[PDB]
């Protein structure tokens, strides 16, 4: 999504929603969340270490720094060493979730070393071997089978898109190597939508099955409903008929 | 009360004497009087208000004494003094008119406007 | 023509030309209102908004994620199904009608759905 | 500035003129160093030579700077890099406009768009 | 390039709002003097309907219809061409004469078969008496207006000034004058040919106020349209506006890249 | 490309957005240029096709204010409904050569008007049985213009009559 | 001719001294065009 | 124009029409017709030479060839020993 | 000119144009193969604009009030102040005077574009009789361009007051 | 006009004027129409039409491409020509008779020939 929607807040409550279920019992139920921080004020970070203190969540969760101050370098190997933690969490058997904020400035980071490493640029700018950069880190997040003891480590890349521009090559990338997105829309933001969730770019392409079953029933169909909606809103604004003011009613409301 | 009124203006939309130029001759209406319809014909118009009298000249229309006391008349243009030595230059034209000249019905209406304008 | 038939190439002539226009006039729509629209014109583009609509199937195996169970519509079947919407027979139902659904006879279906 | 923060406790704040110019005077220097621009040829050591900027600026125990920057946007683009980088540093924004100047409010600042990222 | 493609396209969308706001504005003072016109002209019309409400009324058919020749009057050319519609269902004898070319188009369309008589060129100033006048001269002669056992006439009455509601209404044959209720509270001259007279007078007379208010709606509708068209042109500056920038960006990489290829050689 | 198109005599550009619009060949009148030109042509080609540049070119001027939704005199629609037919008389589907006994005719009544009548649905129609109706009756009259590939007063008058026999259909 | 043509004659031989303001003007001349219909086929436009 | 709109089909049309004036006799009022497909793919050639030959053209082609796989400094080589052809 | 400036006198420098001393600028670098940059202009060609330009100054009183007014002249390709040698100038200068082609077509001689003609000392170095009487000028000029578009009928008196002064 | 005298100037001046005003013109024109500009702005369109085509002067060896007779229209002549044409003397003169001509005695010999 666009840029400091304080997207980092989006995924921050997941973190904390988990502690019900973290501060439960069953190793399954344990996530333990890693949160990287990349190319990220030193202040910024404060903050997020405080807040992780004031909700007492800082105990079920690591935080691995890479602040802007930090070296373009130590920035590169950054999410690489932290996916490495992820994965001793991953191969104990144990769930754990990995939120590496943001992967748009490892991208710039890698630019900057491969640029300093004279390599000839890529497009944007962004070197070649970005491709492989990203999705060498990216397919490190795995639900393992019942041979490898059901592992799980869930990944949430966060994704600073400039302007808008969701045709821009780092992000046309990573969306290309991830599965689903949650794109958060800075219209609806403005106007007032927290969290702003835009359903139209938001897809999970395989998140469908791991839904409990009662967020299947009682949820079934309202992701319809809702592209019904806004449908029903594109075409609002000629006449509206009172079939399309029930659905806009419903809709709106 | 009276009610004058053209397509482009409103003169009076009772009003004490009125003096109408009608196909029933001419029509005079004061305070009440009875309900009727008149088509007025090429007129000279007189409204009084009090002794205060205004001199209208009317192009025809109609008029109506409506039975709640609302003297309708509608006419297609009516000051007097506006109307009046452009109008004696246009009779000799609308004479001339008549000798080649619809256009000669046209022509015959403004024969009726000479004879509406002598009267003034 | 020659390959899958006359009566194919026809009416896929007849399809792309109705959605280029519709794109054509996607700038003016987009300027002025669609009462501001050529009345043949508004025609074609009603058209062809259906058209478009139309076109989508739900797939068989999106089936879970989507949460719609897809929908496989025969070749001989296809080319009927827009011949028919080309001269506008079923076009007189909702535009929702057409939207994510199958073959000409699952709108026509869908359209009783929707009467309800 | 750290002097005064660090070493006299004083808190302080430390103007910069256009930043803008700060960028401008870094892509030079490493184009001059050698270095292959980045894209929009804004340095490859962009991001880290804001980053040293600005993190030196910070609250610490001792005193704090609090920095006012002015921003000469490029060709008053914003998705231009040089903005981009910028906006990730500002945690508020003043916007100071000719408008409410013309209001004759001095403060010159837009209150519709100002806004600032600590107004939470 | 795409540069300059986009950079003209983005003129051309400049151009587009400017012209549209400038309508829009131009729009505003000729819909001041419109509606100077009509409230002289509804007062008229008012003495008139007093008449026949007091008289009561008691009224193939013929329609006419009323619209500029002019587009870009917002829609009532088509609010109004559907509800002629409407009431063509309801007698399929009816034998339609339009006033103004966007009317015209409509129902040609719809029955070529009805189109009878036409006028033109109506829209360029505000109604006049000269017009409606001949206009009803031309209704009864050629249309031979009497004929017709009902004579109904559409127009948009202007609803609110953000608002036109398409409107009809019946004109009344010397037939309805003849037999009207009241018509002995009213003093009929046998001698004069009262009836004759005042079904033209009454022709004409409400056909200029329907006119006048149909001209007041397409005015003010002109208004409200060009107003939508200005914001909808703004849209596309803003969208046309960040694709001028990502666009313009682009071209200084992709220079850039071709640049730097050379002088790493 | 920039190179090639300086090289070039001539250019004859295609697009794309007219071959979906169903003119095939897609050739883009406008853009398509020949700067060494006409004596490379037949003559009686030549003499058909006179103003049929112009009459295209006036078209697409005459479809842009079309497309401003302008109202349009009877002038401006003259020129569109004349160019709507010469559009259609483009159009000519793949692989399907045409002799220039068989150009010189169909162009011939796209310039004097003969198509301007008929209803745009079915000019293709037209284009067909008025080529079979040629070869039905002024064989005679095709032979010669293969013969002497010049339009000559008496079979300009020829031509005229034969087109004016079938402008019925 | 009508009544209300009749008067309207009468009314435009009226606007005769000058003096006559624009509105006068417009109401005492126009210009249109009757285009008379037929079933489709038009007996072609004619000054009104 | 823009790639593959039938790119090839509007000069197979020129080698088509081609055929009036081969068939007939006269060889200053005939041109033979060399055709040149420079990089396409070998099934693309394929699909040339069959229609080439529905339409008994070959009694005039020469189809001068150098495929996509075939070598870039052949490809390079091919434009201009299709000349000297 | 620094000499003049130096005696404490004035002087005008011309420096026309930027434009063709950024081309020596571009072909000395090049041919040295020294670092390429933007627009293929060399690398530090802000650094050879600003050099320039920053010399014109209007000396202290210590050092006997004198000046070096300076006026530099830079073509626009295609108008584009977009352009990285006309971005430059522009940030450097102080003020800018904007001739415009469209207006040389209409006739105005000189084509000077008011809109796009700016200066950032301006009115304080302007006579103290013309300023006075020039005021209202810049307002009514201004006002002209806003009602410019509504030169196309049924006009409000006050805008066609407006036409009427700005026209003149 | 220190150069090329101040009557060729001056003539000059009308000509570049007057279509630059039409230019700009075109863009109004183009949605608006021709009745909504101003009066004078409508007979400067139908001049600058006037003028547009005057420029339209055939060359001698277009003969050999077209067949349109080249006409070498004197400087002191040409001076003169479009003075006229700017003045509004052949403003009575349809805007098609100073097409593909030379002066004004050739657009007054077309005028003839279009009158027949």
């Amino acid at each position: 999504g666009d840029r400091q929607t304080g997207k980092t807040a989006v995924a921050l409550d997941t973190i904390l929603n988990q502690k019900r279920w973290n501060n439960g019992s069953d190793e399954s139920k344990k996530l333990y969340c890693v949160y990287v921080a990349v190319g990220q004020k030193r202040s910024t970070v404060a903050q997020l270490v405080q807040t992780l203190e004031q909700h007492d969540a800082m105990k079920y969760s690591i935080i691995v720094a890479a602040t802007a101050s930090e070296a373009a370098p130590l920035q590169y190997l950054a999410p690489f060493t932290a996916a490495s933690i992820g994965e001793w969490f991953r191969d104990n058997g144990k769930h754990a979730l990995i939120v590496y904020d943001d992967l748009s400035k490892q991208a710039v980071a890698y630019r900057q070393l491969s640029l300093l490493l004279r390599r000839p640029p890529g497009r944007e700018a962004y070197p070649g071997d970005v491709f492989y950069l990203h999705s060498r880190l990216l397919e490190r997040a795995a639900k393992l089978s019942e041979k490898e003891g059901s592992g799980s480590l869930t990944a949430l890349p966060v994704i600073e898109t400039q302007g808008g521009d969701v045709s821009a090559y780092i992000p046309t990338n990573v969306i290309s190597i991830t599965d689903g997105q949650i794109f958060l829309e800075a219209e609806l933001f403005y106007k007032g939508i927290r969290p702003a969730i835009n359903v139209g770019l938001s897809v999970s392409r395989v998140g469908s099955a791991a839904q409990v079953k009662a967020l299947k029933q009682v949820a079934g169909s309202l992701k319809l409903f809702l592209a019904q909606y806004r449908e029903v809103a594109a075409f609002a604004q000629s006449d509206l008929d009172a079939s399309t003011k029930q659905t806009l009613v419903r809709g709106e409301r | 009360k009276l009610q004058f009124a053209l397509p482009h203006e409103t003169l009076y939309s009772e009003v004490t004497q009125v003096n109408l130029p009608a196909k029933s001759g001419r029509i005079g209406v004061l305070a009440n009087h009875v309900p009727t319809v008149e088509q007025l014909l090429p007129g000279v118009v007189e409204v009084m208000e009090g002794s205060n009298s205004k001199k209208f000249f009317i192009s025809g229309g109609f008029a109506t004494v409506q039975p709640d006391s609302q003297l309708c008349v509608t006419a297609i243009e009516a000051p007097l003094e506006s109307f009046s030595e452009n109008i004696k230059n246009l009779l000799a034209e609308a004479k001339k008119n008549v000798s080649s000249s619809r256009e000669a019905a046209e022509a015959a209406i403004q024969v009726e406007v000479l004879e509406n304008l002598q009267s003034v | 023509a020659a390959v899958v038939g006359q009566e194919h190439y026809d009416v896929a002539s007849k399809v792309q030309e109705t959605l280029q226009t519709y794109k054509s006039l996607q700038d003016i729509i987009a300027i002025l209102g669609m009462d501001e629209l050529s009345e043949q014109d508004k025609l074609t583009v009603e058209r062809a908004r259906k058209i478009q609509r139309f076109l989508s199937q739900p797939f068989a195996v999106a089936e879970v994620f989507t949460g719609i169970p897809g929908k496989l519509v025969r070749l001989k079947d296809t080319v009927a199904s827009f011949k028919a919407v080309l001269e506008g027979k079923y076009d007189n139902i909702p535009e929702h009608a057409f939207y994510m659904v199958g073959g000409i006879e699952d709108v026509v279906a869908k359209a009783e759905k929707l009467a309800a | 500035a750290e002097y005064f923060r660090d070493e006299e406790g004083q808190d302080v704040l430390l103007f910069i003129d256009n930043i803008f110019r700060f960028t401008q005077a870094g892509s030079e220097v490493s184009a001059l160093l050698g270095r292959i621009p980045s894209a929009v040829g804004y340095q490859p050591t962009l991001a880290t030579d804001m980053g040293l900027l600005q993190e030196r600026i910070t609250t610490t125990k001792k005193g704090s700077v609090t920095s006012v920057q002015a921003v000469y946007v490029p060709a008053d683009d914003l998705t231009d890099p040089a903005p981009a980088t910028t906006f990730a540093h500002l945690d508020a924004t003043t916007v100071l406009s000719r408008g409410i100047s013309e209001l004759g409010i001095y403060p010159a600042v837009d209150p519709l768009d100002s806004k600032s990222r600590l107004l939470d | 390039a795409t540069l300059k493609e986009v950079e003209m396209r983005l003129k051309s969308i400049k151009n587009i709002e400017k012209i549209t706001k400038t309508m829009k504005i131009v729009a505003s003072t000729r819909l001041s003097k419109a509606e100077k016109a009509k409230i002289s002209a509804k007062k008229m019309d008012e003495a008139e309907q007093l008449f026949y409400k007091n008289a009561e009324t008691k009224n193939k058919e013929l329609i006419v219809a009323i619209t500029s020749d002019k587009g870009l009057c917002g829609s009532i050319h088509s609010q109004l061409a559907k509800a002629v519609r409407r009431h063509l269902n309801d007698q399929p004898n009816a034998d339609i004469v339009t006033i103004g070319d966007k009317i015209k188009m409509q129902l040609l369309r719809t029955h070529p078969n009805n189109i009878k008589l036409s006028i033109n060129g109506i829209g360029k100033d505000a109604p006049t008496f000269q017009e409606s006048a001949l206009i009803a001269d031309k209704l009864l002669s050629v249309m031979k207006a009497g004929t017709y056992p009902k004579i109904s006439i559409f127009y948009n009455d202007p609803v609110s000034s953000l608002s036109f509601e398409p409107s009809e209404k019946p004109i009344f044959n010397a037939k309805t004058i003849e037999q009207s209720p009241s018509f002995g509270k009213f003093e009929i001259d046998t001698d004069a040919n009262v009836p004759r007279d005042l079904f033209e007078y009454t022709l004409a007379n409400q056909m200029l106020t329907a006119m006048a208010q149909g001209y007041a709606a397409e005015i003010s509708a002109r208004r409200n349209a060009m107003d939508n068209a200005s914001k909808n042109a703004g849209d596309m500056i803003n969208r046309y506006s960040i694709l001028y920038n990502r666009t313009r960006q682009a071209v200084i990489t992709n220079e850039l890249v071709d640049i730097i290829t050379g002088a790493s050689s | 490309p920039t190179n090639v198109i300086s090289i070039t005599d001539g250019q004859i550009f295609l697009e794309a957005e007219l071959f979906y619009k169903g003119i095939r060949p897609a050739i883009n009148v406008g853009l398509s240029v020949s700067r060494v030109g006409s004596a490379a042509q037949v003559k009686a080609l030549k003499q058909v096709a006179g103003s049929l540049k112009l009459f295209l070119a006036q078209y697409r001027e005459v479809a842009a204010f079309a497309q401003f939704g302008s109202d349009l005199d009877a002038s401006t629609k003259q020129t569109l409904v004349r160019g709507e037919r010469l559009t259609q008389l483009l159009k000519q589907n793949q692989y399907s050569p045409l002799a220039t006994e068989e150009q010189v005719p169909l162009i011939y009544a796209g310039v004097n008007g003969h198509l301007d009548g008929i209803e745009l649905s079915r000019i293709g129609e037209f284009e067909s049985s008025f080529l079979s109706y040629l070869k039905s009756n002024h064989n005679e009259l095709l032979t010669e213009i293969r013969e002497k590939g010049e339009l000559s007063k008496e079979l300009l008058a020829s031509l005229k009559s034969a087109t004016e026999s079938f402008v019925a259909t | 001719i009508s009544y209300a043509a009749y008067l309207n004659v009468a009314a435009q031989a009226i606007r005769s001294t000058e003096l006559q303001t624009a509105s006068v003007l417009n109401r005492s001349q126009t210009d249109a065009f009757y285009t008379q219909y037929k079933n489709a086929s038009e007996p072609t436009p004619i000054t009104k």
